[PDB]
């Protein structure tokens, strides 16, 4: 465990935590008790923008942009209850936390596209 | 003196400033690429090379 200060300026604070090669189980779910999520990080590692062509026929590709506002556009400390249905799927219903940010990406040439990267609600 | 249309020949007994005249020329002409080639992309899109 690091403290602010051997994160600060690192670009630590933009990634989510992971976990090792090990972690491959199984955790088990109770289908009397409530669960939440106590913890979502989400960290984008690629934008990509969907090209607008001058005639359909022509399929329109999602295409790689370069990020201009730095290392500011993970999502993180978000949280909500994680239901169990009667078919045994869950359900996540998001109700707090860092989630959105507002990201500028730019397309070859030089197009900026600001989007506001979120899972709000 | 010289008519309008001999000024260059003082040049022609004179290396040096024949060099120089040349160099001068050179310059304009590098200078004309560069100017050509910003202005062009100033002005290209090169979003559709199809049509
Ligand atoms: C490659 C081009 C070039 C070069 C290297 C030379 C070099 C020379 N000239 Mg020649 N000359 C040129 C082109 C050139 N000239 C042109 C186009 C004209 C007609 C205007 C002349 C008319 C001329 C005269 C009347 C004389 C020379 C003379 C000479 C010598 C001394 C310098 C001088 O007085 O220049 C004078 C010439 C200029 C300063 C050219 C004027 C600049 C023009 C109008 C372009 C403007 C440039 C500007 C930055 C851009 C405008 C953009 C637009 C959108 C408005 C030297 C051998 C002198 C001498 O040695 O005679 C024995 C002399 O009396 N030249
Ligand atoms: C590499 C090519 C080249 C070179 C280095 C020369 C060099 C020379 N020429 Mg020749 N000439 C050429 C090609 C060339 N010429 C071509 C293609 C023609 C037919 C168009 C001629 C027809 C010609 C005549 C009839 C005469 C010369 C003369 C001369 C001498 C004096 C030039 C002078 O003072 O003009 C001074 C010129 C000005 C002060 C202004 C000229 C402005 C022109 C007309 C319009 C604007 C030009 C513009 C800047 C062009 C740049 C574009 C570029 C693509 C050409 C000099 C030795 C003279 C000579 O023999 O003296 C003894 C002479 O009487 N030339
Ligand atoms: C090793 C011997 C040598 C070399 C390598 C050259 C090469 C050159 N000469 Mg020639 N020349 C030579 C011997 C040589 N010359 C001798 C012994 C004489 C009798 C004195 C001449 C008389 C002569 C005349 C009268 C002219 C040339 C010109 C040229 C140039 C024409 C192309 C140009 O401008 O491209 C474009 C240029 C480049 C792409 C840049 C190249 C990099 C440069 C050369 C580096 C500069 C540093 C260097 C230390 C300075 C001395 C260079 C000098 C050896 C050429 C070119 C650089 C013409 C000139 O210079 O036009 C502008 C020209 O008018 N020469
Ligand atoms: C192979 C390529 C080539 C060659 C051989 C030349 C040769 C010449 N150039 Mg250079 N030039 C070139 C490419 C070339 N150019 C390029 C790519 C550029 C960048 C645009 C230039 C820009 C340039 C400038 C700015 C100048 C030259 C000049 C010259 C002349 C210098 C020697 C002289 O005194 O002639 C004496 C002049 C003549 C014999 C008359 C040439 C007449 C041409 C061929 C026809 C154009 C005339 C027409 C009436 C002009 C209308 C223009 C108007 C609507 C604005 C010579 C004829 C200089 C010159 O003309 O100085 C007076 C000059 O100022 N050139
Ligand atoms: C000094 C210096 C520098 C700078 C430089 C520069 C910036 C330059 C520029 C240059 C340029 C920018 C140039 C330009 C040129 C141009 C030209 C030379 C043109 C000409 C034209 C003509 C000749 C035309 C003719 C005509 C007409 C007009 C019409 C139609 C017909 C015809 C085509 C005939 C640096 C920093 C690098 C460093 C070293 C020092
Ligand atoms: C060493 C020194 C110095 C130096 C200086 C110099 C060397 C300068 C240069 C100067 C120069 C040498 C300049 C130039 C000019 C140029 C011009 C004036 C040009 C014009 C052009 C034009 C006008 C163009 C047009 C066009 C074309 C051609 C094509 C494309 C289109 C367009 C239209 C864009 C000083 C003093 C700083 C001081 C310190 C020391
Ligand atoms: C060495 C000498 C000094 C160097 C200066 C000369 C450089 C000139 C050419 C470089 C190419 C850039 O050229 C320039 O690009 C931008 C962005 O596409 C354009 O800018 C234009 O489109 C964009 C849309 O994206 C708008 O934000 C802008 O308000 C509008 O004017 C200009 O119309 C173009 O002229
Ligand atoms: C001599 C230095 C040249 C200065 C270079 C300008 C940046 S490069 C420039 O960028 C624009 C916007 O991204 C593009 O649209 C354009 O196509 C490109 O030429």
């Amino acid at each position: 465990t690091l403290t602010y200060d051997d994160i600060v300026g690192t670009g630590l604070a933009n990634k989510c935590p992971t976990l090792d090669d090990t972690a491959r189980g199984a955790y088990p779910i109770d289908s009397s008790q409530t669960y939440r999520i106590a913890r979502l990080c989400l960290q984008p590692t690629t934008f990509l923008v969907k090209e607008e062509p001058k005639n359909k026929r022509q399929e329109a590709e999602f295409v790689p942009t370069k990020l201009v506002t730095r290392e500011t556009t993970s999502l993180d400390q978000i949280q909500g209850e994680l239901k169990v249905n009667s078919d045994g799927s869950l359900t996540f219903v998001e109700e707090d936390g860092i989630d959105f940010q507002p990201v500028t990406v730019q397309m070859a040439g030089g197009e900026r596209i600001p989007l506001l990267f979120t899972v709000k609600n | 003196g010289l008519p309008w249309y001999r000024v260059h020949t003082v040049l022609i007994n004179d290396p040096g400033r024949l060099i120089a005249a040349h160099l001068m020329h050179t310059a304009l002409v590098a200078g004309w690429a560069g100017s050509m080639a910003l202005y062009e992309l100033a002005t290209f899109d090169p979003s559709d090379p199809v049509l």
